[PDB]
């Protein structure tokens, strides 16, 4: 079996700059004077999309900012200039011999200006409380870079247990990331306290962004 | 020509036969949708590392879909692989010459 | 218009089997290889094999030989994949794709296969309303199994400013949240409704976000 080695695993490229993704075959993927390797793009929640076939042939409808090069064992994919919509995972594939094999993938991160999150806190709904549950939701939206930490406080005291976090993939339009933090409590524990705080700490500020509500 | 390679499958219509000149003849029929396209053809050693014989048919092309194409080639002496079409379903035929 | 319509998400017990379908339209089904690609969650792509529907010729990747069985029906222009003696390693998205030319040009949307003994349960859908200028609202889709769920806002009318977060797994159950940011002028004057669909439990819930 031919092994397709992709490098790097990930790379961050500034908007308008050039991105070069490498892909190496363990044996020649050449036949009939052509290189039997191809490049695909996969965006979150979508099937892969073929960009280039036979190392350098651009697919119909794909921008000329994408270029493939190489022969035998060494291949490259070039994106120049890098655009926001290019935030995806790129795969190379060989079909010179059976079984057809893919590379591990390269995640392209689009590097934009720093942006602080837009923090929103939501109390448990009446519907949830009538069924004995209490989830406190906090959204930390449209920030850059991806690194952020959330701290929950119940009447000023930190709470680590019962907190579930989830990050989105980089936005294909504005190159930001968003995150949701959910604090789940029993209806009983929720009803015995008043002050619920969601504190976000991001590169953009030394002070934490603090959103809260009182159960009153 | 100018035409790109056929992307589809081939069917053997006439199996390899040796001529009086020591050459080989094969007839393949295209099954895909490339309409006029060049037939991918190559002769290799058993390890698929070196290209060996020469094509006698100058640039074999599929003219019509359901019409066989004659291919004549001069294989090397001994064992070789006659390789036709792209993968999956690429034809890999064994041949021994003298 | 080349199209590959794949069957819906499936759940199966360990040691059971599943048969997935891929309906092709817009091209001569018998003149191209129809290929199957596997993608385990958060993993890469692996080629299972290919079928030529014109004569039922197949090519398998060795590792899937005992595991997968590819068939095709000329009449209905449909390809099938049967996955046998199911194990956790088989939980993945299965794509069917047409090898139109030198590579796979048209792909199906993929079929999600969850191999588990865990019970299929519908989600609870909760509205998230605030307790200025741009308002953020949300939906909490709690305690469902298996993945996936579909979340829309105003039947797909509200697309911009939506953030549907990857599900988190806790006690064999998934929880997911979706936020929508809209101008102050648009809420509550105009209605904001999240539409949640859980195919495995045949659930469709529309939750109107009413102010607190
Ligand atoms: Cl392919």
């Amino acid at each position: 079996n031919i092994v397709m080695t992709q490098s790097p695993t990930s790379l961050a490229v500034s908007l308008g700059q050039r991105a070069t993704i490498s892909c190496r075959a363990s044996e020649s993927v050449d036949s009939f004077g052509k290189s039997f390797m191809h490049f695909y793009q996969q965006k979150p929640g979508q099937p892969p999309k073929l960009l280039i076939h036979l190392a350098s042939n651009l697919e119909s409808g794909v921008p000329a900012r994408f270029t493939g090069r190489g022969s035998r064992t060494d291949f490259t994919l070039t994106i120049d200039p890098v655009e926001a919509d290019d935030a995806a995972t790129y795969y190379c594939q060989q079909n010179n011999e059976v079984p057809f094999t893919f590379g591990s993938g390269t995640k392209l991160e689009v590097k934009r200006a720093d942006a602080a999150p837009t923090v929103s806190i939501f109390p448990p709904s009446s519907e949830q409380l009538t069924s004995g549950g209490a989830s406190v939701v906090c959204f930390l939206n449209n920030f850059y870079p991806k690194d952020i930490n959330v701290k929950w406080k119940i009447d000023g005291s930190e709470r680590q247990n019962g907190v579930l976090n989830s990050w989105t993939d980089q936005d294909s339009k504005d190159s930001t990331y968003s995150m949701s933090s959910t604090l789940t409590l029993t209806k009983d524990e929720y009803e015995r306290h008043n002050s619920y705080t969601c504190e976000a700490t991001h590169k953009t500020s030394t002070s934490p962004i603090v959103k809260s509500f009182n159960r009153n | 020509m100018s035409y790109s390679m056929c992307t589809g499958k081939f069917k053997v219509v006439k199996e390899i036969a040796e001529t009086q000149h020591g050459t080989i003849v094969i007839r393949v029929q295209y099954e895909g949708d490339g309409s006029p396209c060049k037939i991918p053809f190559e002769i290799m050693d058993l390890e698929k590392r070196h290209v060996l014989g020469r094509l006698i048919t100058v640039n074999p092309i599929v003219t019509e879909k359901d019409s066989p194409v004659n291919i004549e080639a001069e294989p090397p002496f001994g064992d070789s692989y006659i390789i036709i079409g792209v993968e999956p379903g690429q034809l890999k035929l064994n041949w021994f010459k003298k | 218009q080349v199209q590959l319509q794949q069957s819906g998400a499936e759940v199966a017990r360990p040691g059971a089997s599943v048969k997935l379908s891929c309906k092709a339209s817009g091209y001569t089904f018998t003149s191209y290889w129809l290929q199957w690609v596997k993608q385990r969650p958060g993993q890469g792509l692996e080629w299972i094999g290919a079928i030529w529907p014109g004569d039922d010729d197949t090519r398998y990747a060795q590792k899937f030989q005992g595991k997968a069985t590819m068939t095709a029906d000329k009449s209905s222009s449909t390809a099938y994949i049967q996955l046998s003696n199911l194990a956790s390693e088989d939980s993945a998205v299965y794509y069917c794709a047409r090898k139109g030319g030198f590579a796979m040009d048209y792909w199906g949307q993929g079929t999600s296969v969850t191999v588990s003994s865990a019970k299929t349960t519908p989600p609870s859908v909760y509205p998230l309303a605030p307790g200025n200028s741009m308002v953020t609202l949300g939906c909490l889709v709690k305690g469902y199994f298996p993945e996936p769920v579909t979340v829309t806002w105003n039947s797909g009318s509200l697309s911009s400013g939506v953030h549907t977060f990857p599900a988190v797994l806790q006690s064999d159950l998934y929880t997911l949240s979706s936020s929508v940011t809209v101008p102050s002028s648009t809420w509550p004057s105009e209605t904001v409704t999240c539409n949640v669909a859980h195919p495995a439990s045949s659930t469709k819930v529309d939750k109107k976000i009413e102010p607190r």
